[PDB]
RNA sequence: UGAAAGCGGGGCCUCACGAUCCUUCUGACCUUUUGGGUUUUAAGCAGGAGGUGUCAGAAAAGUUACCACAGGGAUAACUGGC
RNA sequence: GAGAAAGAGAGUGGCGCGGACGCUACGCCGCGACGAGUAGGAGGGCCGCUGCGGUGAGCCUUGAAGCCUAGGGCGCGGGCCC
RNA sequence: CCACGCGUCCCCCGCGAGCGCACGGGGUCGGCGGCGAUGUCGGCUACCCACCCGACCCGUCUUGAAACACGGACCAAGGAGUCUAACACGUGCGCGAGUCGGGGGCUACGAAAGCCGCCGUGGCGCAAUGAAGGUGAAGGCCGGCGGCGCGCCGCCGGCCGAGGUGGGAUCCCGAGGCCUUCCAGUCCGCCGAGGGCGCACCACCGGCCCGUCUCGCCCGCCGCGCCGGGGAGGUGGAGCACGAG
RNA sequence: AAAUACCGGCACGAGACCGAUAGUCAACAAGUACCGUAAGGGAAAGUUGAAAAGAACUUUGAAGAGAGAGUUCAAGAGGGCGUGAAACCGUUAAGAGGUAAACGGGUGGGGUCCGCGCAGUCCGCCCGGAGGAUUCAACCCGGCGGCGCGGUCCGGCCGUGCCG
């Protein structure tokens, strides 16, 4: 609101302010983002570094949906599939494993970051990390790739 | 509080009658006039018509 | 006159939260009588942290109290945090804990009464342990917040890792003439 | 409970009147009239209130009971004195003392009896 | 003039962009004039479907997103003819066509 | 309590809602501070006044 | 190089020099060239160079007595002052 | 309030019906030292204007807003009440 | 002389009562005197006038303005940091590894409000690095099968398992004791020598991921290939290192 | 065709908008008066009272204009008339005046009004003196209320408690 801002107790106060010796003036450092190369060389270094210049090829026509792969983790691998398929799981007594369709999730790729419970699992993703799959294996378990 | 009463249904005549149905928990969620007077401030900005 | 400077003739420290709630300022109404007729500073330092800002108090998770739980010496003891104990989902195995906190989520206390634990508020804490006897004081990482990874050194600026404010991270932005040493300088 | 509707209360009621750098609180049940936790007379789970009787002789002394507080209509029991000035004190402070009846304002009804009285008695 | 530290920022407000504003004061009126003619519709197509015609079972293109099952456009004509419904005849009795959908599968 | 859900039960006419928790429970300031838990556990109170 | 200890990644030390963009050359059995493959071509990645001497780096001739505008006593042509 | 870490602590054996004020805890009270200020920053306004949601069982033709005043006053002051 | 008893062991030579004065934790009188109904009493302030001291006209630009610097005859009304978008930080609130319906839909004030969940599409967040191909965030011990002038270990079965150092608010244990006649003797507290497990955070050493360089020896098979995976050691990153949005 | 856009037009409804120097330029004989050769530029300007009941009649003056009378609740609302400020002016009353006026601090003098001042506060307890009551304490009956002090009286209810 207007009642709770700084112009209601800048009344009477001459410059309102914003000084006598400098005036506030209009534009004095030019519009927007002027002068970069120029007189705010040293805020375009001290501050936004390696701005100015190109790097790297040009890809013309890209698409998102190409370059999609969204990532899980190992920790969050069992946060997919609810607590009783984890506790029957742990409770089974034939050693039957249970199978993490991560894609249903809707996940494609698998990393390995996190601790993994000893319990038998098969993760069935599109692309796996090397130590996902080994993280996977020294638990004991299987990697089932889909298409 | 934990606890939940028992509120007395009355009838068109005035007097109480013998149904008798138990208080419901929202009137045991808490007592916020912070979050009524937010809410009612910045909703009552949507019924609003402009000006210019 | 006297020779005396007047820039730090005042302390900047809260008095009082700045929150018009009334849940809050009971708390502080119980807690300035336990903190200035107790002589246990586990009240004023919890008088402190219920004055203190929400970004001061930053949500303490779950696997945080675990661990700093499950160091030796202090089995059953009452694990105390000012903040939000948040669900932790990439831990499994949920010991019998004594949390007091201000707030507790939903399936985070759905977790805890289901291993078997007890969440107490402070009042009770204060009726349980009016000196805070037995009670392992937490805070949650405050430093964890995305906005100190662009305090300190700036970016441009040789030996200081730190995040610059870019509008869309890309190849385009911001890669070339300070980050580089074939266009221009490396810092 | 009692602290909870004092903080939702104190700044909001409109029994509360502020002019003239005072505040005061005109609910039926505040003896002195200030607007304070101890003296309002809504929020507490047992409260006393002096009031002149509809008659133009007495003090009508009101109660508050202990079971039914969220029942308006029974919640307050009110009793009419009509008797001279030393034995109608007198029946408020056992009233309140030997009941233990909130004992934080029997000299604060004593005063507010004592000052219906004394308007009551015919003007010089 | 940037001050210390924060981003730099390019908005797209340098043409005369006040002039032309799209203000949202309709929406709630148009929301209710959409509803009534929907009504309407679904009144003066009495006993028939509201939502309209059938529409098949349909994936989508996209790598992001062909694990996933909508609504298309239309019965295929080899669908029609293997169900053994005329391509004249499913626009009659309320089967949406197109004969541009090809079937790999 | 259909619609907004008991302490226990969440709300059977939303989708997921349930009444939200207490800060404190006991909210009755001078009970708590006149209970023998608390009274036990203070210093003595200081209240000769020392004027100058 | 010296037998060797060592010494040397320019000149006994204190000066002798140049960002982005663009071009050119050098390097890898390198990456991309877009539905797939091969081959030219082009784009990239890293290292030099082409140069900005107003040397943290615009691409730039005058005249106005026909003159104009915003200002400056921050600054001249008078007196006055030291 | 008392120069001297810590209980006016509990257990086992050898008549007259009385007692001021307080505590809007965002309240009240006690100590000390302190008070310059342009540009500027900040806090508090029971300072002021207009309109809206609440509210004062508000005010008003037994005279509202406005205006005038050698009348009485309050506030450090913005202002305000008769 | 701020020295006052009786009783014993050793050496040299724990409650007495009253009254009262007061250079004693900030003034009281348990002292008085006058004038008061048509001219007197009180009213600082506000009206006029007098006198002493003080006293240049404001705003502004300025190193410096009363300036022979500019603006201003006087009065009434109007009259200048606003709104939208983006960002950043700080504070309040809800939920919280999630969060948000803003677009759509269903049901006087109300163009509001409620609701959707197989309307979370999507945004932001939960992962980074690389120009790109791409890859994509602990390890150790045991048993078995110089390989030799993979004590290292390649591969299989078991066990421990997700850093360390220093400082650290809080807490935890407690050598002793906190007297009412004296000794044992318990409980409830409380104080505390010293000793602990240490939150956040800070500093440092480690470690893991991505790029790049250097040196190496191995390992896999459907395609034994200009293939794929691995290690050690530096280094560049807006990373991880038990969320914080 | 549909979903879609609409500051023109016909008819509508609404407003945390403006309230006659505001809001359209325009609340009114407004794109009018007026200016420019022209293209074009373009104002100012609301309010008697409830009802005209809008001041009959007498008198001075040629008349404007007055004085009486009268309407009205009110002309202290009299045909540009609600309220009627300020600058500026006329007059009355008071006070003053040769260093232009004005100002700050300090009092003094004179006023104007106020204090309804002008024999000056009461309030408790007690003592003594003159009164007047249907009158006190204690008992009996009825109702209402407050509270292991009923350890552990009987019966219900709830649990953001548990077990069958
Ligand atoms: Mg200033
Ligand atoms: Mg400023
Ligand atoms: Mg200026
Ligand atoms: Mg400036
Ligand atoms: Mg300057
Ligand atoms: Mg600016
Ligand atoms: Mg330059
Ligand atoms: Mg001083
Ligand atoms: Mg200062
Ligand atoms: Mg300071
Ligand atoms: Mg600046
Ligand atoms: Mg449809
Ligand atoms: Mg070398
Ligand atoms: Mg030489
Ligand atoms: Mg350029
Ligand atoms: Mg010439
Ligand atoms: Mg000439
Ligand atoms: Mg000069
Ligand atoms: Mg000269
Ligand atoms: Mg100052
Ligand atoms: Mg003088
Ligand atoms: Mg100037
Ligand atoms: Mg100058
Ligand atoms: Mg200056
Ligand atoms: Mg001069
Ligand atoms: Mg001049
Ligand atoms: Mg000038
Ligand atoms: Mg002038
Ligand atoms: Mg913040
Ligand atoms: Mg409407
Ligand atoms: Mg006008
Ligand atoms: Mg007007
Ligand atoms: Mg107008
Ligand atoms: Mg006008
Ligand atoms: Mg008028
Ligand atoms: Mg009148
Ligand atoms: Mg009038
Ligand atoms: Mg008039």
């Amino acid at each position: 609101p207007s009642r709770l801002r700084k112009t209601r107790k800048l009344r009477g106060h001459v410059s309102h302010g914003h000084g006598r010796i400098g005036k506030h003036r209009k534009h004095p450092g030019g519009r927007g983002n002027a002068g970069g190369m120029h007189h705010h060389r040293i805020n375009f270094d001290k501050y936004h570094p390696g701005y100015f210049g190109k790097v790297g090829m040009r890809h013309y026509h890209l698409k998102r949906n190409q370059s999609f792969c969204p990532t899980v983790n190992l920790d969050k691998l069992w946060t997919l599939v609810s607590e009783q398929t984890r506790v029957n799981a742990a409770k089974n007594k034939t050693g039957a494993a249970p199978i993490i369709d991560v894609v249903r999730s809707g996940y494609y790729k698998v990393l390995g970051k996190g601790k993994l419970p000893k319990q038998p699992v098969i993760v069935k993703a599109k692309f796996f990390s090397r130590r996902a799959e080994e993280k996977i294996k020294g638990v004991g378990g299987a990697c089932v790739l889909v298409a | 509080a934990c606890a939940r009463p028992l509120i007395s249904v009355y009838s068109e005549k005035g007097e109480s009658s013998g149904k008798n149905v138990t208080l419901p928990a929202v009137f045991k969620a808490p007592i916020r006039p912070d979050i009524v007077n937010f809410v009612h401030t910045n909703l009552r900005k949507n019924n609003r018509q402009p000006y210019a | 006159g006297v020779d005396i400077r007047h820039n730090k003739d005042r302390k900047v420290r809260r008095k009082e939260p700045k929150s018009q709630d009334i849940y809050l300022r009971l708390l502080v109404k119980l807690y300035r009588f336990l903190a200035r007729r107790t002589n246990s500073t586990f009240n004023q330092v919890v008088l402190k942290r219920l004055f203190m800002s929400r970004t001061n108090r930053p949500p303490l998770s779950l696997s945080r109290m675990i661990r700093k739980m499950k160091l030796p010496g202090r089995e059953n003891k009452t694990a105390v945090v000012v903040g939000t104990v948040t669900d932790d989902v990439r831990v499994q195995e949920v010991p019998k804990l004594k949390v007091c906190a201000l707030r507790v989520t939903s399936r985070a206390r759905s977790r805890i009464l289901k291993a078997g634990g007890k969440i107490l508020t402070f009042d009770q804490l204060a009726l349980d342990s009016p000196k805070g006897r037995g009670t392992v004081l937490l805070s949650g990482p405050r430093k964890g917040r995305e906005v100190y990874r662009h305090f300190g050194k700036a970016p441009g600026t040789p030996h200081s890792h730190t995040k610059p404010y870019v509008r869309s991270k890309g190849r385009k932005f911001e890669r070339a003439r300070g980050r580089r040493a074939s266009r221009g300088y490396k810092n | 409970s009692a602290h909870l509707q004092w903080m939702v209360v104190r700044n909001c009621s409109s029994f509360l009147i502020k002019r003239n750098k005072q505040t005061y609180s005109t609910e039926p049940n505040n003896l002195k009239a200030r607007n304070s936790f101890r003296y309002n007379g809504l929020i507490h789970r047992k409260t006393v209130g002096v009031e002149p009787a509809a008659d133009g002789k007495g003090v009508v002394v009101v109660m508050k009971r202990r079971s039914g507080q969220r029942k308006p209509a029974t919640s307050y029991v009110r009793t009419t004195i009509n008797k001279n000035a030393r034995a109608t004190l007198s029946s408020i402070r056992h009233m309140i003392r030997k009941n233990k009846y909130h004992p934080d304002l029997r000299m604060a009804a004593i005063r507010r009896a004592s000052a219906i009285l004394r308007s009551q008695k015919p003007v010089m | 003039a940037p001050s210390r530290n924060g981003m730099i920022l390019k908005p797209h407000f340098h043409k005369d962009w006040q002039r032309r504003v799209a203000t949202w004061f309709n929406q709630p009126a148009r929301k209710i004039r959409r509803r009534k003619a929907r009504q309407a519709r679904a009144r003066r197509i009495a006993p028939r479907p509201a939502a309209g015609p059938i529409r098949p079972i349909v994936r989508c293109p996209t790598v992001r997103y062909h694990t996933k099952v909508r609504a298309g456009r239309g019965f295929s004509l080899e669908e029609l003819r293997v169900a053994g419904i005329h391509k004249k005849v499913a626009r009659t009795i309320g089967i949406s066509v197109d004969p541009r959908r090809r079937n790999k599968s | 309590d259909d619609l907004y859900g008991t302490w226990r039960k969440a709300a059977s006419l939303k989708s997921n809602y349930n009444l939200p928790m207490h800060k404190m429970l006991n909210t009755d300031l001078s009970r708590i501070l006149k209970s023998p838990e608390i009274q036990r556990a203070l210093r003595a109170p200081r209240k000769k006044i020392h004027r100058r």
